[PDB]
Parts: C-alpha cells; structure tokens; sequence
C-alpha cells in the first residue's frame, strides 16, 4: 500500500486541488515541468505515493482533473504548475452544472462520469499497491458536489475494498455564490456518510473568520481561504509523504480515527495561521492547534467531545517537549476527551518543515461538536425547503421532493447520532 | 537452606536451593476461516446490491 | 491545576478533603471513572491498585496503602503479631489473642460475647483504669497519618470514647458499661459532650487524680506501639521506588489499665474523625500527604527513633 | 541436541528478531557473512549453539529463523541490512498489504491467503532437524499481524506439530510508544485464541522497557532500537541455556516444568539487573548481592506490578558473568529476611539457579555498558495478573460502546468472538486470584 489516486472535481475542487500539487511538489523538489531538483533523498523515498515516474526521470502527479465546464481547467493548465499534469487526465464537459446538484449527479454528470472512470482505471492499473483515493471538491456548487459524489459512488462499486478520503469544502452565507448551496450540501452529505472513510470538513465560514478576525484581512479572496486549506492538505499528507519510522497507510490511520462508520467527519486545524520571523515554541503550537479560533470547521470543541485526535508536528523540535505538551492539554482538559476510548490522542513528528515555517502543527479532530456544522446547514435547508423554494431547478432535472425529504432526514439522523456519544 | 543437584561444567554451573518445602482440528480451522469469508462475501454482496438500486 | 477523583461517598474524612482541595482554585475534581487523575480518594473494598501509576505524564497518589488490611482486620492483626519476630508472642502491649474459625474472662469479636464458656478470642482486661467521678471505662483513639515517604505522623489531638455507666464485674450481659463505642451509647453525655473527653481535660485529670501526665503515663507507650506496628509492615506496603505512591490515615484504638499500661485493641484503615477535629486534621492531611507531592502556589508529632545496638 | 525454530511475526516480532540474532552472532562469535572460526566441525554438528543455527558445506551458520510480515518494508530492511547474507531468502516471507492494526484482518482476511505458504517455509526448516523441540514465537499483542496472524499460526502449529513445545515472546501494548488505539481489542483477542496453544509466554510491557531506558540509560525519548537492544539482552538471558552447555533449562520442555505448574497460568515475570549507561564515565561494579536484590525491585521488571501482593509458583535466577554458588546463597539468605517473598502452599519455597561464566555481550556502539556480572530472574508470580486487569478494563470501556467493532466485523469476524474472548480473560483473572489469595 503506497500509491494514492487523486481526483479534483469542479471549480473549488480544482482550485484547492491545484494548490495541493503546488505545495507538495515544492516539498518534494519537483519543478513546474516535472523534473527533480532537490537535495535530500527523503524527498524521493516515498515519491511514488503521489507521483508516477516517466521517461527521462520525470515525475507526473497521479491526479485526475474533472469538471463539467472548461473555464477552471483551462485556468489550471495556464497556472504555475499546470504543465506537470498528464494531459489525458483532463476530463471535461462543456455545458456546466449551474450550481445544481441534480445536473452533476443525474443528467450532465452522468454523461461524463464513465470517461473519468476510464482514466481512474488507467491510473489504478499501473499501481503496484493502491491504498486508496483522495478527492477535492465543494459541496455547495453542482459539479464537485453532485458529480463528485456520483464518482465517489462509482469508485466504491469498482474498488469496494480501497479507502476513500475527501477534502470537502462546506458552504456558508459569508462566502456564498448562490442561495441553493444548503440544498446541494445536504444532498452531498448523505453521499459522504455512506461512501467515504474520512471527510475533512473545510468550512468556508471558518476560513473567512480566520482570514478576517485572526489574520487582519479586510477583504479575503478565495486565494486567502485556499492558502489555509493548502497548509492543512500538506499537513495531513506529511506522514504518508515522508518516513520517520511510522508504518501507516490510509486504512491503518482510518482504523485508528473512526470508531463508528458514519461518524468520519473531521475538524481540521493548523498552527501557525499565516498569509513568519519568530518560530513558535512547542507550547504555542499545541495551544494554537487546540484553540477554536484555529479550527477550519466553524464549531466550538467545548460544545462536544473528542472521539479521537491526531496531530502531526513538523520541524526540528524536542519529541520530549511534544509528549509533555500533548499530555498537558489532555490532563488539564480531560472532560472534552471521551473516557471510553483510552489514549485517544496520538502524535507524530516530521523533521522536514513546510516552506516558510520553521515549525508547524496540523490538527485532525474527530469531535462530536461537528454536529453544529450539520445543524447549521440543516437549518438553512429547512428555511427554504418548507416553502419548496428554488426546487424547480432540481425537479426540472428529474428529481422528486421525496429525495430532499430523505436527505434532510439522513442528516438529522447523523446529528442525533453525534448527540448520542456526546452524552455517553 | 539446602543446596541440591549441583551440576558443574567449564562454561558454568547450576543448582537448586530450597528454603522450605510445601485443541481443534485442521477441519475446524479451515471451516471457520471460510465461514468468516462467507460473511465477508455476503456483506460485499449487500453493498453491490445496494449500489445497484 | 491538579486533578482528583472520589470513589468513597461514605467517607466523612475525605468529604472534607474533597471540599478543602476544591476551595483553593488549584484542584479540579473529575468523574469517578476518569483515569487521568493526580489523586485517588478511593473505595474501601477492591480498590484497583493495579491500574495506578500507568498513565504517562501523571504522578499518581492514592489515600490507601495496599497491604495495610493485614494490620486492620482483627484476624490478620493477631496472626501478624504472633508471626513477626519484631512483635512476637511475648508482646507486652497486645492482649493474649487466639484464632478459631466460624481471672479467666475473654472477649470474642470480628455481635460481641464476653464470658468464660462460649473470629478472634482475646483476653479481656478485667481491671481497667476508671475515670472519676463516674467509675467508668474508656478507650483512646489516636489518628496516624503515614505519608508517601513512610513518615509516621501522630496527630496531637486524640479522644477518650467514654462509657457513662459504672463498670460492673459480675454483670457481663449489660453492654453499655463494658463496650465503649460511640454508636452503642447513643446516660449519653452526662459527664462530657457526646461521650468524648479530649486530651487537655484528660491530662488535667491525670495530673489532679494520679500526679502524672498523659505524655508520660500513656502517650509514650502509644508512640511506641504505633511506630512498632507500622515499621513492622513497612517492607510489605512501602511505595518507595514504586510507580504509584500511597498515604493513609489510620485510627489506633487503645485501653489503659489500672496500673497505667496501654494495650492495643484494633487498628482501623478507614477511620472517622471526632466532630470538633475534622477541620484541623483534614487540613493536616492536605498539607502533609497531598501538598507534599503536589505543591501549591505543626499539628502532627513525627515518630522517629534510632537507638544504636 | 534438539533444534529450536524461532518465528518472528509482524513489525515488533521482526525487529526484535533482528536484535536477538545480531546478539546471538556476537555471543557465539559468528560473523555477518555467517562464518564461525571457532567451529571446527565444518558442515555440521550437535553442539549446543546448533539448536539455534544450522550449517552448510561452505561453513555458513544459518539461523533457524522465519520472519513473517504482511507488508514488506520492515523485512526489506533485514534483506538489505548488516546481516543480509545470514538468512536464506525463503526464511523472509512478506505480503503486500498489512493488517491495519486489525486482529480480524490479520487472522481471517489476509491470514488465510498466506498461512499455507508460511507453514511450508516452516516445514523446510523442520526437515533439516534431527529432533525438533519446538518453537520460539516473537510478536506484538497490539499489531494486526502480531496479534491476528500469530494466533492462526499457533493454531496450525499445534495441528502440524502436536508433540512440540511453543514459547511466546510477547510485546504488551504501551500508549507512550504506540500509535494504535485498538490494541486492547487485539491483545485480548489473540491472548484468548493463543492461550491453549502456548506452553510458556514471556510478556514485555513496552512501558517498563521505556522507563528502564529513561531512568537507567539516560535516554530522553527511547526509540524502538533502544528498546529492542534491551529486550534482546533479556531474551538472550532466557535462551542462553538452550544455546550453551549447562544443566538448567536445557530444553523447551524444562521451561514448562520449572516455571509453569498450572498450564493456563504460563506468564512468568522477567526481572533484569543491572542496566547501566555506556555514556556513564565512572561506574562502580555491582555485586552478586546487589543485582540479586535488584531482581525484587519493580523498577527492573519487564512488567510493572507488585510481587509482594501476590504469590510465587516458581522462581529461576539466570546469572551471566563472575558469579559462584555461595555468593548466590548468601545473597538469597539476606533477601529472604528483608523482602516479602510468599510462595503458594503446594509449591516448594526455593530458587533454581543457573550460572554461565561468560559475562553479557554488548552490541558495539550500543547503549548498555559492559558489566562483570548480570542476572535475569524468571518468576511465575500472580502479581503479573495486574497487567491483564489493566488491559481488560480498557477493553471493557471501548467495547461497552462498540467503538471500532465495525472494522472487525467488516473483515468477517463475529461480534460474539469479542465477549467470548473477554470471558476467557475474565476466567484467567479469576484463576490468578484463586491461586494468589
Ligand atoms: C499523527 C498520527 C500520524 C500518529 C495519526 N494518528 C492518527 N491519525 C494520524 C494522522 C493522519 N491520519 C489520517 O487518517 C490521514 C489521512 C489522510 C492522508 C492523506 C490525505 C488525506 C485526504 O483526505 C486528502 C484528500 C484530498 C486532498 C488532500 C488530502 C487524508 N492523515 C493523517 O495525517
Ligand atoms: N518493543 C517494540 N515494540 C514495537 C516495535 N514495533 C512495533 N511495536 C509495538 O507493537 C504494537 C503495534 O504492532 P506492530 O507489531 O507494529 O503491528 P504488526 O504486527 O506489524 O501488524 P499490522 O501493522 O497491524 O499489520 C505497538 O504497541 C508498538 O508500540 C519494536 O520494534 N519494538
Ligand atoms: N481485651 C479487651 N479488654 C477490654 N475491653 C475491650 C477488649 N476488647 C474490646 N474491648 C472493648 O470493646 C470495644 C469495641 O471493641 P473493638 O475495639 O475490638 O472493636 P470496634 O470495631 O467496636 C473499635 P472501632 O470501630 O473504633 O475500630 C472497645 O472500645 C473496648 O472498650
Ligand atoms: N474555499 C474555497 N471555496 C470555494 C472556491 N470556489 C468555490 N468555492 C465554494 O464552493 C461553492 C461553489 O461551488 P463550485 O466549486 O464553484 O461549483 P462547481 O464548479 O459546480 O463544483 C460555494 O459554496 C463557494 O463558496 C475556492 O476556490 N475556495
Ligand atoms: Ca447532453
Ligand atoms: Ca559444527
Ligand atoms: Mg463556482
Ligand atoms: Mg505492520
């Protein structure tokens, strides 16, 4: 289990998806044309996880770029690291999805899905040992949301034993393209509850607040939001992209993070938040990454309880000081960590730091407080759905109101399920 | 405290000192490995049946 | 900010320690089954000592010494005394006792039988010291705190748990004059409040009536018995070098005879304090047992003697 | 003599195997290539070291070892490391995809597709044996492979080799060096299914080895390399009687006779002294009295627990270095009067002593200093049940909520196997209480 297959779907999916390949390609010493120009052998030791090797010793990302319109995929190819991607893996329709889940899942995206799967099969075939699939998308638009979850369902049919993880960007009125986002998100959440092993709930509400309140950016662009997302995507892939004596694949990590199958929606975090000169001390990284203000999902962890935590520290620091600080927050805030999963906070350290920071920490929290995210989207949904508002866009593509009622019910069940373990 | 059964040799010695006196078959294993594979294959069938709907 | 748990709800002593800890701002209480504690105020029966000292980055302390039941049950106390050479069968301060499983007066106990006909059968003290005016029996209770370093701290305040009924040699069935317990009395409180004579008054009586002191006539023998008992078991229970640490409060029960000789009756592992003395003792348990191990931002007398021979 | 096959299962098993075989080579003067100059019978023999090594016509000394892991990366390091020539490729067996810390995946799913191959590679070693004693099995309680596959192997080895003895070297899980959260499940599952198939098992709590490395070696944050080199000293101590001339613990059957009167209660406590830092400039060498006395300090035990509150069924002192019987008897005499050593009524209160005059060998550039004399005490005490109580408590907490259970069921396992396995353990804890109170 070494090779991961990456799929990025829709505008958001391809935007954060591009930023991922930019950040890690720098970290592995790969230039915009795919040639290695590093120095440490640690940069090439597990390069096979995300890159295929080509003739002339070129490295090509194991990446598939999906969209229902060309606009954003033309922008990726023009962008800084656009040339590195395999041309055959650019799979795109023409008519778009108009921020419509139904178009993505049932009509327009149905027409394009099989050709995306042929490319997935092409990449999966020449994989010594495929550990799983990772996906980037938003849940609020049409393509990444509707088509991305259709793909996820298809991938599970053909590869039912492989791990499926997502970075799923959640919609928010604060950073909002259209009024129908809650509809699209609710339909998508139900897909993710059934068909993924881990979903990193990137909340645009939270990313905006971090940019506004804690970074002093008055008018945050999607670039400012995506900078925070890319640091976290780098963070959660560190322990697969490098050593250091940790012998874990996606399944092993999944086994240790997911105590119940439907409850696999994580609350990511990062320290320090940037947009520096003084490196942070280990106590600062620890207190910052556990702070609500640094959470990428707009939930208050004091309103729930942690099922599991993972934390991956980067940089040259004392592993003794890390153990001590991690034990310090647990033993001084032990009410918020469930007592019925002993030793639920686990930690790793990686010597290679990311570009620009002398030391950092990525936080992966499986907390029952994530119900607040789902409650918020459920309230936005019902506000419209009780008057059947904007439904004609969906019934026009063949959907019944029944399917909305079902999805509403599935998400309120998820919320109830989280509430169960918060009181246990 | 009696020092009994002293045995010596060129690489060492040993003694005792007393301070005071007073499985299933190859059928059943291959059977229940395969019964777990039935449940594994029935669960995968239930999934591919669900995804077919 | 240190953490503790409370697994004995009955304990009147550690209720007050629970309260005194909380009202500093530096001790947070946790749920009964939370494993991430600094301090365990534990149950009486089946305290899980095997689970202590295995939580990384937490110095763990418990308020019971494992193995200390061998001093506190009557059956095992008698067997400890007859088997340890440091105490021996020729022990001058323990009544002659025998074990049989379920002046020639005896007492049976573990429902109490005082007779010559007929658990442990113990020699009955036929001629005890009798306080006047009253002509009445008593027993002395001393509280002893053994900390994590095995310092043996005797609390300066003890108490005489008095009988109110005149002592009778012929009449054994009437329990109120022979058995001197607090529950059995409740003439309940004729001579002193709740049948409790404290050390200031009892010293004064010995001075006035017998021309001697509590310190000389009695307390020297109490200090000898406490120290001899606990140093005997030190190897079996000491938590020095151990992955968790223990302290414990003991209640030693004594009888002083007519010739001013002190006798050990029972040692108590989960003792209750007298009403007046809770505030001072329970503060003393915090300073010496708990705060020594977990420092924040003398009422005891230390029992040590190194005679050379 | 009679041959012994070592089996190393999972990461923990393999990396501890490496350490032990590295050590065994230094002890017998065998070199990385496999040549042993001091051996004069070329191409064969029935010396004591031949119980652990076979010979070839070219003069190579080859471990009676099989390394098994469900993924290649750890055993790959044995194929490319300092002792690569030592092992025949057929001894090093690897799958592609690991057990993901899932007992059920190691036992049922991935176990099934590799069990017959491994037994075949074991049979290739058993056929080079004129009189096989049995097996030394090295693994973790916490890993999916270490727990799951080991228990399947141990079931089959009883069928294929019913006459032979099976010893375990078992790494008991410690949160301070484990990233697995489900180890309590894996440990109980594999203990339950392995119990009737194991004659004697030596548990090593990673917590204890870790603190011995901190306290006595001055290592700030101990690695697996630190822990393993120390573990292999203990293992060597235990196996030395099988590899050297002597009269105590000469075969695998004698470990069961000397240490295990009550078959289910086959978990002897190992205590080891002295552990001394090579970086320590001035070290005053410790005597027979001081190191024998150190065998009754909890801080030197392989599992932290309190022998004082418990009872002994058997005790064995294995000394290495400058030791003579009368110094041992004098040390035991002092210690009986100071410490609380209570035996069960039906067993004789006494010690079987084994001395080998060769002082412990230390790995060059290692953490351990050379010492004039060392000891490993092997005592079967009911106090070790403390480790079962801790493990069972953790199990109960998680299992009450069915936390993580779906991962096990998804690999074909039935929920009932959890409570069934837990009940065996409940009985085991009860068996220890009857004997010891
Ligand atoms: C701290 C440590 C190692 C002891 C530990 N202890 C428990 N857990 C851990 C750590 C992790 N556990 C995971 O399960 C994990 C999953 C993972 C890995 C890579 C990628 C993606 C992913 O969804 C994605 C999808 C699209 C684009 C980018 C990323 C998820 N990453 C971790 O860092
Ligand atoms: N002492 C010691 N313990 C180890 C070593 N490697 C892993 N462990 C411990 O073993 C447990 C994890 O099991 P592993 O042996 O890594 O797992 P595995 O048997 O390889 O099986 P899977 O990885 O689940 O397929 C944890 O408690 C680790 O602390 C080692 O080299 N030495
Ligand atoms: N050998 C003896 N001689 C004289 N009186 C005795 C005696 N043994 C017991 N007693 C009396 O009986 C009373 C109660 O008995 P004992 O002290 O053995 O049990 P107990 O449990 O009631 C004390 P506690 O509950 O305070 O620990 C004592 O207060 C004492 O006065
Ligand atoms: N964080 C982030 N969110 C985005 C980005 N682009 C779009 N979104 C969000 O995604 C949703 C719109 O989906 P989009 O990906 O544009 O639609 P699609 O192309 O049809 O899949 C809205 O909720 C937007 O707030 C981006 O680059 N970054
Ligand atoms: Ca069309
Ligand atoms: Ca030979
Ligand atoms: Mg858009
Ligand atoms: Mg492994």
């Amino acid at each position: 289990m070494r090779e991961i297959v990456h799929i990025q779907a829709g505008q958001c999916g391809n935007q954060i998806g591009a930023k991922f390949w930019e950040v890690i390609s720098d970290e592995h010493g790969i230039d915009p044309t795919g040639s290695y120009h590093g120095d440490s052998d640690l940069q090439l030791e597990r390069i096979n996880v995300y890159y295929n090797e080509a003739t002339g010793n070129k490295y090509v990302p194991r990446a598939i770029l999906v969209d229902l319109e060309p606009g954003t995929m033309d922008s990726v190819r023009s962008g800084p690291f656009g040339q590195i991607f395999r041309p055959d893996n650019f799979v795109f329709g023409q008519s778009g999805a108009g921020n419509n889940w139904a178009k993505g899942h049932y009509t327009e995206g149905a027409e394009l899905v099989d050709s995306v799967l042929d490319v997935v099969r092409k990449e999966s075939e020449s994989c010594d040992c495929l550990q799983g699939f990772q996906l980037t998308h938003s849940l609020g638009g049409g393509t990444g949301s509707g088509m991305g979850t259709l793909l996820i369902s298809k991938i599970r049919e053909e590869y039912p034993d492989r791990i499926m993880n997502t970075f799923s960007v959640m919609p928010s009125p604060k950073v909002s393209d259209t009024v129908v986002e809650p509809y699209n998100a609710t339909l998508s959440v139900h897909q993710l509850v059934e068909n993924t092993d881990e979903t990193y709930c990137i909340d645009n509400e939270a990313l905006y607040d971090i940019c506004f309140r804690t970074l002093k950016l008055t008018t945050p662009t999607y670039g400012d939001l995506n900078h925070l997302v890319s640091a976290t995507m780098s963070g959660v892939t560190t322990c697969l992209r490098f050593p250091g004596q940790l012998n874990a694949d996606l399944r092993k990590l999944a086994v240790n993070m997911v105590p119940f199958p439907r409850l696999h929606f994580f609350m990511p975090g990062f320290a320090p938040l940037t947009s520096q000169y003084r490196a942070l001390t280990v106590p600062e990284l620890t207190q910052q990454m556990f702070d609500s203000k640094n959470m990428m999902a707009a939930c208050d962890p004091r309103h729930g309880r942690y099922l599991t935590v993972a934390a991956i520290f980067r940089g040259r620091m004392s592993m003794k000081e890390v153990d001590e600080q991690m034990l310090n927050v647990q033993n001084k805030n032990s009410s918020y960590f469930v007592e019925w999963i002993p030793n639920n906070v686990k930690t790793a350290v990686c010597d290679i730091p990311p570009r620009g920071l002398k030391m950092s920490a990525t936080f992966i929290g499986n907390s029952t407080a994530i119900q607040e995210l789902f409650k918020r989207i459920s309230e936005q949904f019902t506000a419209m759905f009780r008057r059947k508002a904007f439904l004609h866009w969906y019934t026009g593509e063949g959907m019944d109101e029944m399917e909305f009622t079902e999805a509403e019910s599935n998400m309120n069940d998820l919320v109830s399920e989280y509430q169960q373990y918060q009181d246990a | 405290m009696e020092v009994i059964e002293l045995n010596k040799c060129t690489s060492g010695q040993s003694f005792e000192v007393i301070l005071k006196p007073p499985d299933p078959s190859l059928e059943e294993i291959q059977k229940k490995l395969e019964a777990a594979e039935e449940r594994r294959k029935y669960q995968e069938a239930e999934l591919l049946k669900h995804l077919a709907e | 900010m240190y953490t503790f748990v409370v697994r004995d709800e009955n304990s009147s002593v550690y209720a007050e320690v629970s309260r005194l800890l909380l009202a500093t701002g530096q001790w947070k209480r946790l749920r009964k089954d939370n494993p991430r504690f600094n301090l365990m105020l534990g149950e009486r029966n089946r305290l899980p000592f095997g689970r202590l000292g295995h939580e990384p980055g937490l110095v763990q302390l418990v308020n019971y010494y494992r193995g200390a039941d061998k001093l506190c049950r009557k059956a095992s106390l008698v067997k400890l005394i007859k088997t340890s050479p440091e105490l021996s069968e020729s022990c001058t301060w323990f009544p002659e006792s025998y074990v049989i499983y379920p002046g020639n007066v005896w007492i049976a106990k573990s429902g109490i039988l005082i007779s010559s006909e007929a658990h442990v059968i113990q020699k009955y003290l036929e001629k005890p010291l009798l306080l006047e005016p009253g002509h009445r029996k008593f027993d002395i209770r001393s509280w002893v705190l053994v900390d994590h370093l095995y310092n043996i701290y005797l609390y300066r305040e003890g108490v005489l748990r008095t009988s109110s009924e005149p002592y009778n040699s012929a009449n054994f069935q009437d329990k109120t004059c022979h058995l001197t317990n607090h529950c059995i009395q409740k003439n309940y409180g004729r001579y002193e409040e709740g049948n409790e004579m404290f050390f200031e008054e009892f010293n004064q009586y010995l001075m006035d009536a017998l021309n001697t002191t509590l310190e000389n006539s009695i307390l020297l023998q109490i200090k000898h018995i406490i120290r001899s008992c606990l140093m005997c078991i030190e190897p079996a229970i000491s938590t020095k070098h151990l992955h968790y640490q223990s302290f414990q409060l003991f209640g030693f029960d004594f009888m002083v005879d007519e010739e001013l000789k002190v006798w050990l009756i029972e040692v108590n592992g989960a003792p209750a304090c007298a009403q007046k003395l809770y505030a001072e003792l329970c503060q003393g348990i915090v300073d010496v047992a708990i705060s020594s191990v977990f420092p924040l931002a003398s009422i005891f007398i230390k029992l040590h003697h190194h005679h050379h021979h | 003599m009679r041959e012994c096959i070592s089996i190393h299962v999972g990461q923990a098993g393999v990396q501890i195997g490496n350490a032990c075989w590295e050590l065994y080579c230094l002890e017998h003067g065998i070199q990385p290539d496999g040549q042993m100059p001091s051996d004069k019978t070329i191409g064969g023999g029935d010396d004591s070291f031949n119980t652990f090594f076979s010979e070839t016509g070219a003069g190579k000394h080859v471990p009676r070892a099989v390394f098994v892991d469900l993924e290649p990366t750890v055993i790959d390091e044995v194929r490319t490391g300092t002792y690569r020539q030592l092992f025949h490729p057929e001894q090093l067996i690897t799958g592609k995809e690991d057990a993901a810390n899932n007992y059920a995946r190691g036992h049922y799913t991935i176990g099934k597709e590799i069990i017959d191959l491994v037994l075949d590679r074991i049979r290739k070693l058993a056929d080079q044996c004129t009189g096989l004693q049995g097996f030394l099995v090295f693994h973790s309680f916490g890993g999916g492979t270490g727990s799951g596959f080991t228990s399947l192997l141990m079931e089959r080895l009883s069928v294929d080799y019913g006459k032979k003895s099976k010893l375990e070297f078992s790494i008991y899980p410690a949160p301070q060096v484990s990233t697995a959260v489900v180890e309590p499940y894996n440990s109980i599952l594999t203990t339950h299914t392995t119990l009737e198939h194991s004659d004697c098992a030596f548990m090593v709590d990673n917590e204890a080895i870790y603190d011995i490395c901190r306290r006595n070696l001055d290592i700030e944050r101990p690695t697996y390399t630190n822990l393993n080199r120390l573990i292999s000293q203990i293992v060597s101590s235990i196996t030395a009687s099988l590899r050297f001339d002597g009269a105590l613990n000469v075969d695998l059957t004698e470990f069961q006779t000397n240490l295990v009167p009550y078959p289910r209660i086959h978990f002897p406590l190992a205590t080891y002294a002295p552990v001394i830092s090579a970086e320590k400039a001035y070290h005053e060498q410790l005597s027979v009295a001081e190191i024998t006395n150190a065998c009754f300090e909890p801080a030197n035990q392989m599992v932290k627990c309190d022998p004082r509150h418990g009872k002994y069924m058997a005790c064995c002192l294995l000394y290495r270095g400058d030791v003579v019987p009368k110094d041992v008897n004098a040390a035991i005499a002092t210690i009986k009067t100071k410490r609380s050593i209570q035996f069960v009524d039906w067993c004789p209160t006494g010690f079987k002593v084994g001395i080998n005059y060769q002082p412990p060998t230390v790995v060059p550039g290692g953490d351990l200093a050379k010492v004039q004399r060392a000891v490993c005490m092997l005592s079967n005490t009911t106090a070790i049940a403390e480790a079962w109580a801790r493990l069972d408590h953790k199990f109960d907490l998680m299992y009450a909520k069915r936390a993580f259970v779906h991962w096990y069921v998804g690999e074909g396992m039935e929920e009932g196997e959890f409570s069934e396995a837990r009940e065996d353990m409940a009985a085991l804890e009860k068996d220890y209480e009857e004997v010891g109170v």
